[PDB]
């Protein structure tokens, strides 16, 4: 197994808050699988809000890395959509 | 409010005092 | 039997350091102190008084089997620094709907503190007011006896003229009963007025998500506060002022947070609304990167359609006090102002007379027309309070 983890900070002012936060994620992760057919499974979890962290498991080194991708450039895109400030940290 | 009624509440006190 | 009910009044705790007044708190809640304990109150009808007043549903203290009436449940606002409650009170940032002042049967009155408090009280209007002589198992009776003649003495000719005098041990927790028995009859609870718009100060705002915690399971910032007028609801949509620091190029300015109430509670009891009384938890929607390590304290929280004026600069008829918690104020000097929960910093413009203008640093919140202020100069790099005031909209 391989593991491709990433730094990210999140942050709304929408009136749903938090909950704006989750909907923008779980569209980020949306059939995320079908495109990469090595992961295994997916954590995106607070490590002290705003920052987060994406680890993604697989079987293929670069396949992980390009779900990796295209998770938080899903989550960049999408959070700009609703309001949802996401960018990645150095 | 009166100093009868202070002095019968201390007394109360030391009653009980170890 | 007693019900589960969230505190209906604030009561103060104040007096000069040492006397007691931790101790005294925690023999009537029996907790251990901005410090905050809550208590219920009860009755045994059948037994005689001070004994039949009680903390806890048991008559057996008094010896009785019957199970006590409730009466209400009350709050005490206890701080460990003698400046920090001066702050409060003067600021208004914690209701107090009564005050018990302790006193040290032990020392002479008044002491320094002891004195700066009692003229809080008397600017703050809060006329319920209860002294506890403490400590009077360190002295005798005849000792005793001379200080109260000498307190009724103090307060003669003063708004606290007929104020009761309860000697007390709270160290051996003796005539805690009464006590008690003249909270009820002095600190009674007051009538609130609901109709008027919901207003909260924050005092603390947390982010009680452990590191770790899933995305989906992720839970709004939550804010610790005082209701000082209204009543709020789960599920109530409000608002966060000033709010949110805005900077789009050169314009920097503040936006309201708006939000959803997901929780209400009171100790480890949760509520679906809160009248004003005691200190209250409120879960929220927001994100908790905004409520993270008291980052919205100095707040206020009202419905997200309350008009609530809110300025950079204010005008202020003021008064300064006799001592240093005292030169006159000037011009061009710069003072930090405690409104409610806030405190700011800000330069004096204008100084005519018994009022003045300042030039605010952060702007604030005027939910109402003659809100209290706290006034403080920096003394030798320290700021130090040297006056009060109402903010005039
Ligand atoms: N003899 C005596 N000591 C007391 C009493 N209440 C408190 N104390 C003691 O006096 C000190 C100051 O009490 P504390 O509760 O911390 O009061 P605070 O400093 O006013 O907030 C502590 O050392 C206590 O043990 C009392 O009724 N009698
Ligand atoms: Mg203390």
């Amino acid at each position: 197994k391989v593991k491709m983890s990433g730094l990210i900070t999140v942050r709304t002012n929408e009136p749903l808050g938090v909950e704006k936060i989750k909907e923008v994620i779980s569209k980020a992760l949306e059939n995320i699988e079908q495109d990469y057919e090595s992961l295994l499974n997916i954590k995106i979890y607070t490590i002290g809000a705003p920052r987060y962290r994406v680890d993604v498991v697989g079987t293929n080194p670069k396949e992980a890395s390009e779900a990796l991708n295209q998770i938080i450039s899903n989550l960049i895109k999408i959070g700009k959509e609703e309001n949802v400030d996401i960018s990645v940290v150095k | 409010s009166s100093e009868k009624e202070y002095v019968e509440m201390l007394d109360r006190l030391y009653s009980k005092l170890p | 039997a007693w019900p589960k009910v969230q505190p209906e009044v604030n009561i103060g705790v104040v007096g000069h350091v040492d006397h007691g007044k931790t101790t005294l708190v925690q023999a009537i809640t029996g907790i251990w102190t901005l410090g905050y304990a809550e208590t219920n109150i009860g009755v045994c009808e059948s037994c005689k008084k001070p004994e039949a007043y009680v903390t806890e549903p048991s008559c057996k203290s008094c010896g009785s089997d019957d199970e006590p009436k409730f009466l209400r449940r009350i709050s005490f606002i206890d701080a460990p620094g003698h400046e920090v409650l001066m702050a409060t009170m003067l600021s208004g940032a914690a209701l107090m709907d009564g005050a018990i002042l302790v006193v040290a049967a032990n020392e002479p009155f008044p002491q320094p503190q002891t004195r700066e408090h009692f003229v809080a009280l008397g600017i703050i209007g809060v006329k319920n007011l209860i002294i506890v002589q403490n400590k009077v198992d360190v002295v005798s009776k005849e000792e005793a006896l001379s200080q109260y003649r000498q307190i009724k003495q103090f307060t003669k000719g003063t708004w606290a003229e007929n104020v009761p005098i309860i000697p007390v041990s709270a160290l051996h927790k003796i005539n805690i009963d009464s006590l008690i028995e003249g909270i009820e009859e002095y600190i009674k609870t007051p009538y609130r007025d609901l109709s008027q718009k919901p207003v909260m100060l924050v005092i603390r705002s947390f982010d009680v998500n452990k590191p770790g915690t899933q995305f989906n399971e992720l839970k709004g910032g939550v804010i610790g506060g005082s209701i000082i007028q209204g009543l709020f609801k789960v599920d109530q949509e409000i608002k966060v002022l000033p709010g949110l620091r805005v900077e789009k190029q050169g314009k920097v300015s503040y936006e309201p947070i708006f939000t959803k109430i997901s929780s209400i509670r009171f100790g480890d009891e949760e509520f679906k609304e809160a009248k004003p009384g005691g200190l209250v938890a409120i879960g929220t929607y927001l994100d908790p990167s905004l409520t993270k390590a008291d980052n919205l304290l100095g707040s206020i929280i009202t419905l997200a359609d309350a008009e609530v004026p809110v300025l950079w600069n204010i005008r202020i008829k003021y008064n300064l006090l006799e001592r240093v918690v005292v030169d006159p104020i000037r011009a061009k000097e710069t003072l930090m102002l405690s409104v409610g929960s806030s405190t700011t910093l800000g330069i004096v413009t204008s100084v005519k007379k018994d009022e003045i203008e300042v030039e605010l640093r952060r702007p604030v919140a005027v939910w109402s027309n003659n809100i209290r202020t706290v006034i403080s100069r920096q003394i030798a790099g320290r700021w130090r309070m040297i006056g009060w005031g109402l903010v005039e909209i």
